């Protein structure tokens, strides 16, 4: 396999700002190496071909560069509509293989999430389970940490989460975390606490309850 | 680089 | 217009075979390649395949080769991709794209799919249960538990509240069974006043849920 090696990973920044990412393959290609764009929730779609051109429809911000095997694009302005994921693929010997992509996002204020904690309903402990969902809602810096903790110890494991695209309205994100113990389990403790760091956080937060 | 035969 | 309109959602056992089917729409099926492309849950994109629609010829990517199988049939503009003996790695979007075909070779998948998901799983097909998540500036939801396969769709109050609305990406429970959340953060002066709903639907079990979530 010839691999296709992508960088950066993640990249942010502000509307109207350029910017470039890079794809290496890691044998000669000749020129046979496309771009695909990918926004959330959709299918990806077809943006250069050749290394250098651009497919009709897409915008004159978008420009591709071939220097030996690095392949690099470059928006020249860029804009929500611009958010996504990037693949670069190349046609020249079998298999076709892809890059790892590189996902853009657009750079806002920094934003620290609002924390807040949810104990289980009534309803579902009657059926023996309970959950128990950690909420930080709507922080900037995509990165972000929760540490369940109970009777003030860390539980690893027994959780699971989830985070929103970034937001069109205020280009923040969000997440969900939901510990999930028996009826039985969830009943021999006290203190329940959900620890929430971010970059927007000069100390991590704790949201906490007492069951009962 | 690669192909799967002619079209027409 | 030229379109590639794929089949349905599947649902597929361990060991079980898939074959999905790919049509083209508003132009000449022998034209232009087509490709077989998937993207696993949160990953990227791997290539499986590709074929001369014309002549059957076609080539699969040497890690799939002997367990898949691409086929066509001329007189539908329909192509098909086979996999066989499935497990969860196998659970996927597959998507068919037709290739620009410039000098005779592969030269970029310009017209794509909608794609179809492949869910390999022994679940049976399950209906939610949806508990609130209580207020007490302040946030509430539902959570929606315990159901296959996706999707659910979640609106507040019949659709009257949007604003402030997150709807999180379902999770994978070791059961085999799906779990999402829906909060909605509101000004904490209409938590005794304002009524929240949370609607939820989920079509294979043919369930509706209407919760009201009170503090």
């Amino acid at each position: 396999d010839i691999k296709l090696t992508q960088s950066p990973a993640f990249l942010s920044a502000s509307v109207g700002e350029r910017v470039t990412f890079t794809c290496r393959a890691s044998q000669d290609i000749r020129h046979e190496l496309v771009w695909y764009q990918q926004k959330p929730g959709r299918g990806p779609k077809l943006l250069i071909y050749y290394g250098s051109t651009l497919e009709g429809g897409v915008p004159s911000r978008f420009s591709g560069r071939r220097s030996g095997t690095e392949f690099t694009v470059t928006i020249s302005s860029l804009q929500p509509e611009d958010v996504g994921t990037y693949y670069c693929q190349q046609l020249n010997s079998f298999p076709l293989t892809f890059g790892g992509g590189t996902t853009v996002d657009i750079r806002r204020t920094v934003a620290a999430p609002s924390v807040f904690i949810f104990p289980p309903s009534d309803e579902q402990l009657k059926s023996g389970t309970a959950s128990v969902v950690c909420l930080l809602n709507n922080f900037y810096p995509r990165e972000a940490k929760v540490q369940w903790k109970v009777d003030n110890a860390l539980q690893s494991g027994n959780s699971q989460e989830s985070v929103t695209e970034q937001d069109s309205k205020d280009s923040t994100y969000s997440l969900s975390s939901t510990l999930t113990l028996s009826k039985a389990d969830y009943e021999k403790h006290k203190v329940y606490a959900c620890e929430v760091t971010h970059q927007g956080l000069s100390s991590p937060v704790t949201k906490s309850f007492n069951r009962g | 680089a690669v192909g799967i035969g002619a079209v027409f | 217009s030229q379109y590639l309109a794929q089949s349905g959602s599947e649902v597929k056992k361990p060991g079980a075979s898939v074959k999905v089917s790919c049509r083209l729409h508003g132009d000449k099926f022998g034209a232009h390649y087509i490709h077989w492309v998937r993207q696993a849950p949160g990953q990227g994109l791997e290539w499986l395949g590709f074929f001369h629609p014309g002549t059957g010829d076609a080539v699969s990517a040497q890690k799939f080769q002997g367990r898949i199988s691409l086929t066509r049939d001329t007189s539908i503009s329909t192509g098909y991709l086979e996999v066989r003996r499935l497990s969860s790695d196998d659970t996927a979007v597959y998507y068919c794209a037709r290739d620009k075909t410039y000098s005779d070779e592969a030269t970029g998948m310009d017209i794509w799919g909608q794609g179809t998901t492949v869910i390999v799983s022994s679940a049976s097909t399950k209906g939610p249960s949806v508990f609130p998540l209580a207020p007490s500036t302040a946030a509430l939801g539902c959570l929606v538990k315990d159901y296959f396969p996706e999707p659910v769709t979640v609106s507040w109050n019949s659709g009257a509240l949007t604003s402030g609305v997150h709807t999180f990406p379902a999770v994978l429970q070791s059961s085999g069974l799906y779990s999402l959340s829906s909060v909605v953060t509101v000004p904490s002066s209409s938590l005794g006043t304002q009524t929240y709903i949370c609607n939820v639907n989920h079509k294979p079990s043919n369930t509706k849920v209407d919760k009201k979530v009170e503090p």
